[PDB]
């Protein structure tokens, strides 16, 4: 019993976590993921890594998943574990809707689902949640907000990012491109569709969602086939 | 090299080597004599200490007022075995109002010894038990063990160099039955110095007394009140 | 790799074995039991000018007849001292009286081969206590000093020495200490003890001193009492 | 057991010169009627030990094998130690008090006769849990009744014979067939001596109605 | 609710009624309440309807699972032995008059009596329900040891009918059951089949 | 019953009875219904004789025990808050006691009444028990914050007196306490009839 | 449930797992506490700088009471973990006693928790280091430091992390009774241990003063510009 | 590396564990068992290892229930325990059905109870093997025997311990079915004398155990005068 | 149902400064029957330390089996005998460990304290208990109560010189007291047992009582 036992929540000589560094391995081979914030809103740029011809679309979406009223993410890693977490953030947001009667703030639902992965490379002896988040959304606080999660429980806020494939390839692109302040949903759409390519495009391989404000409501929206599509002509033209 | 970690563990010969190796531990404690004739049974117990002033750790301990034992291995192991020992016994008084049989409290003591050694992760008590009680039957000596075994004997020696002490009982044992008292806990006294190194020899400090008979409550005698006896060997 | 509760070859558990081994790198207390109170004296160790030696707490009070010194991991001994505290304080509830000093000792060593992996609960410990204690209290028998270490053996003895220098100090122990002694012989010659075994040069921030006196309760010598014996 | 079914009525008990006696009607009622008129109300637990329960039977025959267990457990170890009529005595009045406290009791109320290192024992259990040791005992309407009898004859004379307290046991039995409402002219005579347990019956009681033409 | 269980050297007859009443309404008046235990074990329920057939069904899985096991067919001191367990555990709970008579190769035909409390006795001949009442007088002075299978199947319809005029509760028509080495024969008896006894007119 | 308490310049004074009943049977006329949790505080019983004396002793341990962990003595606030959690685990259980936890912490002389029903307030001037009702009529009428030392004896011992007088269940002695900043002090015990030949 | 022995002693008389947590805490941002006269000051390193993260979601230092605030060094999920349970601590003691926690009452709640975790079955040690920082009731400034061990001393000036020794030799041979004289001193004291220890010390240190009688006080990038133009 | 756990199969298809268990009772003394026209008698050759025990120390003859017997072998911590299973059986048995249990009942009862143990990891197998002897008006005499792997079968003369393939040879000499029970004591005692090693082993005590007509069904320990004299029949 | 019985029966006791008496009647009873005429309530805790209860005794005989398990538990971890006045204090915690099921027994320790005084403890239903010199319990406790308060503590008297209470006018006390307690109360009588308990042991005395 006790030499079948892998010992997953155990430290190491180094002082490291090998089962958490072994799980950000897997999320650097998923589909690359970007988020960026702007002025108007906060979209999610992630590219389809279920594409064949002879997949149905059948969903609305297949990485971008509504949390609640105002908030989205988009996972990257096990497709099966982001199931788990996603479905347990929708849980999160209701809990706390039915004890306060009001939406639960971007930064408290991100920090709720973070006290759980931590749970889970401490004890149990059972092996971490293969996923990274990114969540987007708005609240009366802070407003539109962009965070980012692994899985070792860590979380931070941030203007523009991204998690999968080639996240330190995107990142420096992002870097160098994002204008602090001065973005604009319909500028930010072009940051990430530049970014997108230089990093892999068609208008099946990718899916965009934005979130947006009016009229005070949040409005989440996955942008069309046609939407997207001419997105990629016009980067094209400046290419 | 891999059968001696577990004691769920069988090895190839039939053996478990976690529960022997849990029988060494009685062996390491200083020696311990029991003995009976046929109305008294006295337990001698060498006391051992460390350093010049560090007092000598107690051997004998009350169980009952008709059940006194003899410790030799885990000092802690010990402890929780004489806890369920006595409320055993404060059981049978407070439900049948009667001593519980001496022989019945063993057979008790070697069915919550086995469970451990049949269990994974779990280990076997270390420590050895000798027994001086007096009831029904008469005075019985008997002597449990690490691997939920217990023996019925005339007399017992368990401890380092119990050996020497042990075949000075078996020439002796004969005329232990018809003895009184004083030369019962003699020959006791005579058989727990034989283990002893040649040039060391017991004193009023390093012994202990436990006796128990038909007219008489298990008595420990420790400091002053072991000269009476004492008082009488060559 | 073996459990926790695996005993080796020679009859020993390899876990109270490596636990007793962890008491030779922790601070020097020496303990001498005396005819009129009991004395304790710990060796702090201080290892940075920065860091402030009134915090460190090597001597402990269970009670205001009993006091405690401890030795080896520091912060598995809290856990130890707040059960002897408890227990001091639940005689008092039940039987309105105090308890003695080997009886505190004794409740104090039950919990000392209380660990295990299978078989267990949450709130159970892992492993053996890495930590050697001395208690000295005053009850009906006077003036008494007792031992207890990570296999759960608690021994009374009439002088202790517990820490990294033990051995060198249970030897001056041997030859300095007599029945008829004082308890102000006993500190200075805890004292003088402790100065020469000690790696800085003893001084009153660098060790805590306590005594506990039969008509008196447990008390720690302060920078004045301490500055009073070391010169 | 809140509320009784088929009850047994007074059970008889007196010690005599090298043992004691018990006497209990062999009759199982349901409210004002008879029912069973055959049951045997008294128990051997062992060779020096009887019993003989009142109240609920159903409870009865609960104990009856809760201690038969026990007496059959003892014997398997066979090392000479055997329940004596004290320890037995003792044994139910920690489980009579066990289920009364925990308001759920057995509704019984017995008497432990026995004889054993030359000691002729007569204990008395009641469904509260209340004991005590007597030289002649009687429960149910047996205490009002025949109690009095037993007594106005140990009074006098403390030390009784067997064939003396046999025939006291008679008398009190044919006084209660004539008071009780409850009781049957049928009965079983226990007598626990040197030689063991020993049961006789049915009896029966000369009983005379002189008065009835008068 | 009227059950009758006597027994001779063969074996045993059984008897009851067919009538469940609900205050003054007769919910069912053909009523089964001779329930098969084993192949050559029956029981008679009376009482509460959903506490017999709860009890009576929970001792025929026991019993059949027991006989399977041991490869022999089951004593009836063992039917009755296990009806009486759960008489007796939940006695606050249930309210059944179970009676429980059949066959087998050890003692024979046998009758057990377990009545509400949970208690468990044998007698020759039992009798249960709310119209037994007014049975105890003829069943006492009509009974005769060695009643034959033929006397004893004579003796509870006569028994049966004259308790079924005085109760309410106890009417319809009448189930018997004789149990012997060789099986089990149920036969009803209704109307004109039910002994009639003439009611004293002036 | 008939415990009084009120704390004037020089701190606290507290006074009670001795006297238990078992319904009109006197059971004790020498019954200590004040308590000693430590050299600072102080502890009044009315009600339950066993539901203030289990208590007020289980409350006086754990004061113990919080004095060995944070190395300092408890404050009155804490210890009542401490006793209210206790009794309030059992409410509408059949607990009565009516307590007064009194003693000399940082801020002062504090004064807390604490019973078994939930209440649990501070104050200049409290009285609890059958004869509370009593004792209040001249408590008040001859209370003054700047009040004496020995005219504060006198009020409370004054105080005790008359409602003993009117309430049957009241008698006895009468046990005066003075909770000070040096600790309380044991001021007499006068015995009720020796009041009555004084107060005549 | 898992009940296995993660802790456990070895052949030397150690604590590998807890050792592991130590070296953990080494590979940390550095977080330097100086305790002064009518002020506590507490300076964070931050390693990741990065321009497109919002630095108020990452921040070190932490308050868990109104008179008590806290700097980490390790694992940033653990400590997360035990600055949320020391928070439900200062607000069950509040509930329990009129007055508020005391620094040390709150350190010594956060180390039992530490060895708890390195003596029980089923759990792995706590790979982070404290600075808990704070004000007494007396007002009576405090600096205390825990450890993955479970272990706790009160401190005049500490630093932990990477670094953490190269650090602790500077406040030793700078911490004096003039450094630590007045408000600015002190919090100039702090910036000048985390200038030898840092890459172009100025737009990478961020740290939190606590004065006398007030909340938490996050100085920002302009407020430490100007204390860095003046050890210059 | 296929030994170490009992829920583990090896290559061709062992578990070596519960063998290894069976070898614990190939090392301790030799107990046989005799079922004739009327009653089973035990014979179990105690092997003394000292002089300082008392004669009847250390029995490996327990009676199970009033009708039934045990002879153990092997583990005797491990066979005092299963000793104490089967006791629970017999009296559970009892309080539910009303009446003595079958030994063939009991011996499928004890011998599932045994087969628990030899199918995790949790535990280990027992290192025991033991005989159950009854005698039933209606059933008969019967007499079990159940091994580590928890195997229970019937039989007329068993064997088990060291000397166990030397001991059914001698009782393969006998006609117990037309043997009654007072004829079979002597050659279950004149066969435990010719399979003890003398030379190997030192002194032994000889156990002797029966249930039969004789003893109207109840097991019991043979008669000492019986014994004594069965014993120098042996010689 | 009812898991109480009112079984009758007082027990005294008196302490002086070498001693301590505690008496009791040895009649069992309920409603109008007498169970037996042989039944103290008196027994022997320790060497210098006598209990004494009354009321319902299926509680008096389980509190004393408990009380004697206590004490015997609290010398194998203590290595000494509990004294007077900690099995008094240890009294109080079990009866009100069943607070709410309490025994409906009236417990009245007596023996001597650490100097080697006389002391009687008179103990509540529920646990409730003080040191005094004098107590009566039972169903004469009012009764005797106010015997003893003015012939022992010398209440209600202008011209008395308060004579020391030596063991011989004390052993005359209580055999007076618990005559006319049989005069009245319908549930004392037959037999008063009484025990002494001194420096050399506890004694035991038994004088008659009316019958009727
Ligand atoms: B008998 O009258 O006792 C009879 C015995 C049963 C059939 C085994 N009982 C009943 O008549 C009877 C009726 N009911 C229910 C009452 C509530 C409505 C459904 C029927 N229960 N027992
Ligand atoms: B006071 O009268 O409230 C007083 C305070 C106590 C002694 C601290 N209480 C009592 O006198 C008292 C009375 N009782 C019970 C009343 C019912 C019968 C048993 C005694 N408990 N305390």
């Amino acid at each position: 019993s006790r030499r079948y036992d892998s010992r997953t929540t155990i430290f190491s000589p180094e002082g490291r976590l090998y089962q958490v560094e072994y799980a950000m391995e897997a999320i650097g081979h998923a589909g690359t993921c970007l988020g960026i914030l702007a002025n108007d809103g906060v979209l999610l740029a992630a590219e389809r890594r279920n594409i064949h011809k002879l997949l149905d679309e059948v969903f609305f979406s297949e990485k971008i998943y509504k949390l609640n009223e105002d908030m989205a993410c988009s996972v990257a890693g096990i497709t099966s574990d982001a199931n788990v977490l996603t479905n347990e953030l929708r849980l999160i947001a209701q809990r706390y809707l039915l004890q306060y009667q009001e939406p639960i703030p971007c930064e408290q639902l991100v920090t709720a689902l973070c006290d759980i992965k931590q749970a889970y490379t401490q004890f149990g002896g059972k092996r971490p949640f293969g996923v990274s988040l990114l969540y987007i959304g708005w609240d009366k606080h802070y407003g539109f907000q962009l965070y980012q999660s692994d899985p070792s429980g860590n979380y931070g806020g941030w203007k523009a990012t991204c998690i999968g494939n080639n996240s330190a390839a995107a990142v420096s692109m992002l870097k160098q491109d994002y204008k602090e302040g001065e973005m604009t949903l319909k500028s930010a759409l072009a940051l990430a569709v530049k970014v997108l390519n230089k990093t892999m495009l068609s208008a099946e391989k990718v899916e965009i969602a934005t979130l947006t404000r009016e009229s005070g409501k949040t409005v989440i929206r996955v942008l069309k086939q046609k939407e997207v599509e001419q997105l990629i002509k016009k980067h094209e033209e400046e290419e | 090299n891999q059968y001696d970690n577990d004691v769920t563990v069988w090895s190839p010969q039939g053996r478990i080597h976690q529960i022997e190796y849990a029988m060494e531990a009685v062996k390491q404690g200083s020696a311990t004599v029991g003995l009976k004739s046929k109305t008294h049974a006295v337990l001698v117990a060498l006391k051992r200490a460390q350093s010049e002033l560090a007092a000598h750790q107690k051997k004998i301990l009350h169980v009952d007022n008709h059940i006194g034992i003899s410790i030799a291995g885990l000092t802690a192991d010990a402890r929780l075995l004489c806890n369920f020992m006595r409320q055993e016994c404060l059981d049978s008084r407070f439900v049948f109002d009667r001593p519980l049989p001496v022989s019945r409290l063993v057979s008790l003591i070697g069915s919550k010894t086995q469970i451990p050694t049949q269990r994974y992760g779990r280990r076997p008590y270390g420590v050895g038990l000798l027994i001086a009680g007096y009831d029904d039957m008469g005075p019985h000596i008997f002597q449990t063990c690490p691997s939920a075994n217990y023996f019925d004997c005339r007399a017992m020696s368990i401890g380092a160099r119990s050996q020497s002490a042990r075949t000075y009982l078996e020439r002796h044992m004969s005329e232990f039955m018809e003895c009184n008292l004083d030369e019962l806990v003699k020959h006791g006294l005579r058989a727990l110095r034989e283990t002893l190194p040649a040039e060391q020899d017991l004193t009023t400090k390093n012994v202990s007394i436990g006796i128990v008979g038909k007219d008489l409550e298990f008595t420990i005698y420790d400091d002053d009140d072991v000269s009476p006896f004492l008082d009488g060997l060559e | 790799d073996r459990g926790v509760n695996t005993f080796s070859p020679e009859g020993r558990l390899f876990q109270v074995e490596y636990a007793i081994e962890a008491i030779k790198l922790g601070s020097t207390a020496i303990g001498i039991q005396t005819s009129e109170g009991v004395c304790l004296a710990v060796e702090k160790r201080i290892t940075s000018p920065l860091m402030e030696p009134s915090s460190i707490e090597k001597i402990v009070e269970i009670d205001a007849h009993i006091g405690c010194a401890m030795s080896g991991l520091i912060a598995d001994a809290k856990t130890l001292i707040d059960k002897a505290r408890v227990e001091t304080q639940n005689h008092w509830f039940t039987y309105n009286e105090t308890m003695t000093v080997e009886s505190v000792t004794q409740a104090v060593s039950n919990l000392a081969l209380q660990f295990g992996e299978e078989d267990a609960d949450p709130g159970a410990m892992s492993r053996p206590f890495g930590v050697a204690l001395l208690f000295g209290g005053v009850d009906e028998k006077g003036p008494q000093l007792f031992h207890m270490d990570p296999s759960g053996t608690f021994v009374q003895c009439d002088a202790r020495a517990i820490g990294s220098a033990s051995e060198g100090a249970q030897s001056s122990l041997q030859e300095v200490y007599h029945k008829s002694m004082t308890l102000k012989e006993a500190i200075k010659s805890s004292l003088i003890i402790l100065k020469q075994v000690m790696e800085e040069k003893l001084n009153a921030t660098n060790i805590e001193l306590a005594t506990v006196q039969p008509g008196q309760n447990f008390h720690m010598f302060t920078k004045e009492e301490l500055e009073e014996v070391i010169k | 057991t809140q509320n009784p079914m088929v009850t047994g009525t007074s059970v008889l008990g007196v010690k005599f010169d090298g043992g004691v006696v018990i006497a209990a009607d062999m009759l199982g009622s349901y409210g004002s009627l008879a029912r069973f008129r055959n049951i045997s109300r008294i128990m051997r637990v062992n060779d020096s030990t009887m019993l003989g329960a009142s109240g609920d039977y159903a409870d009865f025959q609960y104990l009856k094998q809760v201690l038969g267990q026990m007496v059959i457990d003892e014997e398997l170890l066979g090392d000479g130690h055997s329940y004596s009529p004290r320890a037995i005595h003792s044994w139910l009045t920690r489980a009579m008090y066990s289920r009364r406290s925990k308001m759920n009791p057995l509704w019984n109320t017995m008497v432990i006769g026995g004889y054993a290192d030359g000691e002729s024992f007569l204990g008395y259990v009641d469904m509260l849990g209340v004991a005590y040791e007597a030289p002649s005992l009687a429960t149910g309407y047996g205490a009002y009744l025949a109690q009095p009898l037993l007594r106005e004859v140990l009074e006098k004379q403390p030390v009784l014979s067997q064939t003396e307290a046999r025939e006291l046991v008679e008398r009190c039995m044919r006084v209660l067939y004539y008071r009780d409402a409850r009781s049957y002219n049928r009965f079983q005579i226990a007598t626990v001596t040197e030689k063991g347990v020993e049961i006789e019956g049915p009896l029966s009681a000369q009983t005379n109605w002189d008065i009835a033409h008068m | 609710t009227t059950i009758m269980a006597v027994q001779f050297n063969g074996g045993v007859v059984l008897g009851a009624d067919s009538r469940t009443t609900t205050g003054s309404y007769i919910a069912n008046r053909v009523t089964d309440k001779l329930t098969p235990i084993h192949d050559h074990i029956f029981c008679c329920r009376s009482g509460s309807a959903a506490d017999t057939q709860a009890v009576a069904d929970a001792v025929t899985y026991q019993l059949g699972f027991h006989s399977i096991e041991l490869n022999e067919p089951p004593l009836v001191h063992t039917a009755a032995s296990l009806f009486k367990e759960m008489c007796y555990r939940y006695r606050e709970d249930l309210m059944a008059g179970i009676i429980i008579a059949g066959w087998d190769p050890q003692e024979g035909g046998q009758v057990y009596s377990v009545p509400m409390g949970g208690m468990m006795v044998r007698q020759s001949f039992a009798i249960g329900g709310s119209g037994s009442s007014y049975i105890y007088g003829y069943v006492d002075a009509t009974y005769r040891e060695g009643m034959t299978k033929d006397e004893c199947l004579q003796f509870t319809a006569n028994a049966l009918a004259l308790a079924m005029e005085r109760d309410g509760s106890s009417g319809g028509v009448i189930r018997l059951a004789a149990i012997q080495e060789s099986g089990v024969e149920r036969q009803v008896l209704l109307g004109d089949q039910i002994p009639k006894f003439t009611i004293a007119t002036l | 019953t008939t415990t009084l308490a009120f704390k004037f310049l020089h701190g606290v004074i507290v006074a009670a009875d001795s006297r238990a009943t078992a319904g009109a049977y006197i059971a004790s006329q020498t019954v200590k219904k004040v308590i000693e949790i430590n050299p600072y505080l102080l502890g009044t019983m009315a009600g339950g004789a066993a539901d203030c004396s289990f208590w007020e002793r289980l409350l006086a341990r754990q004061c113990r025990i919080y004095e060995l962990r944070n190395k300092e003595r408890i404050s009155v606030a804490a210890a009542s808050k401490l006793l209210a959690n206790m009794v309030y685990q059992y409410k509408g259980m059949g607990l009565s006691m009516g307590t007064m936890i009194c003693g000399w912490d940082k801020r002062g002389p504090g004064l807390y009444y604490v019973d078994s029903e939930g209440n649990r307030i501070s104050g200049t001037a409290f009285s609890v028990g059958s004869g509370s009702v009593y004792a209040y009529g001249v408590m008040d009428r001859g209370y003054s914050y700047d009040l004496k030392v020995e005219e504060a004896y006198d009020l409370a011992r004054r105080a005790i007196y008359q409602a003993t007088y009117r309430d049957a269940y009241s008698g006895g002695a009468v046990n005066l306490y003075h909770v000070r900043e040096d600790g309380w002090i044991r001021v007499s015990s006068d015995n009720v009839a020796d009041l009555h030949d004084k107060y005549s | 449930s898992y009940d296995r022995a993660i802790t456990v002693f070895s052949p030397d008389g150690h604590l590998f797992q807890v050792e592991y947590a130590q070296e953990a805490v080494k590979k940390g941002s550095t977080a330097v506490g100086v305790r002064g006269k009518d002020i506590v000051v507490l300076g964070v390193e931050k390693k990741s700088v990065a321009k497109l993260q919002d630095e108020r979601t990452v921040r070190k230092i932490c308050a868990l009471d109104d008179n008590v605030c806290m700097a980490f060094a390790g694992l940033t999920a653990d400590a997360r973990i035990v600055i949320n349970r020391a928070r439900v601590e200062c607000q069950s003691h509040r509930l329990t006693v009129e007055d508020p926690v005391t620094v040390e009452y709150i350190t010594r709640y956060i180390a039992s928790l530490k060895q708890r975790y390195t003596q029980s079955n089923g759990r792995r040690p706590f790979g982070i280091s404290a600075l808990i920082v704070g004000f007494d009731f007396d007002g009576t400034p405090r600096l205390y430091q825990t450890d993955p061990s479970g272990t706790y001393h009160a401190w005049k000036a500490n630093a932990i992390g990477r670094g953490a020794k190269s650090v602790r030799e500077f406040l030793e041979k700078n911490y004096t009774d003039d450094a630590i004289e007045t408000d600015d001193l002190t919090i100039k004291l702090v910036i000048k241990a985390l200038l030898e220890v840092v890459q172009s010390g100025g737009k990478n240190i961020e740290l939190a003063v606590m004065r006398r009688d007030q909340p938490l006080k996050i100085l920002n990038p302009e407020e430490i510009e100007k204390y860095v133009a003046e050890i210059e | 590396g296929y030994d170490l756990s009992a829920s583990t199969f090896s290559p061709d298809g062992r578990v070596f564990q519960v063998e290894y268990a069976m070898k614990a009772v190939e090392n301790s003394s030799t107990a046989i068992g005799i079922r004739c026209k009327d009653g089973v008698v035990f014979g179990v050759e105690k092997l003394v290892l000292s002089k300082l025990y008392e004669e009847g120390s250390n029995k490996r003859l327990f009676n199970v229930d009033r009708h039934v017997g045990m002879a153990v072998a092997g583990l005797l911590a491990d066979a005092r325990s299963l000793a104490d299973i089967a006791r629970e059986e017999a009296s559970n048995f009892r309080s539910n059905f009303g009446y003595n249990i079958p030994l063939k009942h009991l011996a499928d009862r004890v011998a599932m109870y045994v087969h628990a143990y030899t199918l995790y990891s949790a535990v280990r197998p027992f290192g025991c093997s033991f005989m159950l002897g009854s005698y039933s008006a209606n059933d008969g005499a019967q007499l079990y025997m159940i091994d580590p792997s928890g195997v229970s079968y019937g039989y007329w003369g068993c064997a088990i311990g060291k000397a166990r393939q030397a001991a059914k040879t001698e009782i393969e000499k006998l006609q117990m079915k037309e043997m009654t029970c007072r004829d079979v004591v002597k050659e279950v005692a004149k066969i435990i004398y010719i399979v003890h090693d003398e030379v190997k082993d030192k002194a032994f005590e000889l156990e002797l155990s029966w249930v039969g007509e004789l003893t109207k069904g109840r097991h019991e320990i043979v008669p000492k005068d019986i014994r004594e004299e069965a014993e120098k029949y042996a010689k | 149902f009812s898991p109480y019985a009112f079984n009758g029966g007082t027990v005294l006791a008196i302490a002086g400064e070498d001693f301590s008496i505690v008496a009791s009647d040895t009649r069992l009873s309920e409603g109008f029957s007498i169970h037996t005429r042989d039944s103290p309530k008196c027994y022997k805790l320790t060497d210098k330390t006598v209990i004494g209860c009354s009321g319902f005794h299926g509680d008096c005989l389980t509190l004393t089996k408990i009380i004697e398990a206590r004490l015997k538990m609290y010398k194998h971890s203590n290595n000494k005998a509990m004294t007077t006045g900690a099995i008094a204090a240890m009294l109080s915690t079990i009866l009100y460990s069943r607070r709410f099921f309490p025994y409906y027994v009236y417990n009245i320790i007596g023996g001597l304290d650490e100097e080697g005084k006389g002391a009687v403890y008179s103990f509540d239903p529920v646990g409730s208990y003080q040191r005094d010199s004098f107590k009566a319990g039972g169903s004469a406790s009012a009764m005797l109560q106010p015997l003893l308060d003015n012939q022992v503590g010398f209440k209600n008297m202008q011209n008395v010189e308060h004579v020391p209470l030596t063991l011989d006018r004390a052993m005359r006390l209580v055999k007076d007291v618990f005559i006319s307690a049989a005069e009245r109360d319908v549930y004392t009588g037959d037999a008063l047992r009484i025990c002494i308990v001194t420096k050399e042991g506890i004694r035991e005395e038994t004088v008659p009582l009316r019958k009727d």
